[PDB]
């Protein structure tokens, strides 16, 4: 019972692609395994440049020895659910505020 | 990756 933004294996590059698709808009996003750093996660979202337009754009996100999650050391989480609810809340750093997982 |  993934939470509607977990996409466990879906690639990056298909993240993109389903996050610049019809039904999706800025804000909107997922978290999946990361295709860099083993054992952990990474936040894809969808943005509106001024010139790029629609774009995509990745966040790593970092284990915490022993538990815990950050995109930036200054903050961390005691879990995604916080994380999530945390740029859901504020943009504090990101491109934009997490709006709504991707619709697929 | 984009820093936050």
């Amino acid at each position: 019972e993934p939470e509607p933004w977990f996409f466990k294996n879906l690639s990056r590059k298909d993240a993109e692609r389903q996050l610049l698709a019809p039904g999706n808009t800025h804000g909107s996003f997922l978290i999946r395994e990361s295709e860099s750093t083993a054992g952990s996660f990474s936040l894809s979202v969808r943005d509106f440049d001024q010139n790029q337009g629609e774009v995509v754009k990745h966040y790593k996100i970092r284990n915490l020895d022993n538990g815990g999650f950050y995109i930036s050391p200054r903050i961390t989480f005691p879990g995604l659910h916080e994380l999530v609810r945390h740029y859901t809340n504020a943009s504090d750093g990101l491109c934009t505020r997490l709006s709504r997982p991707c619709q697929t | 990756y984009e820093e936050g």
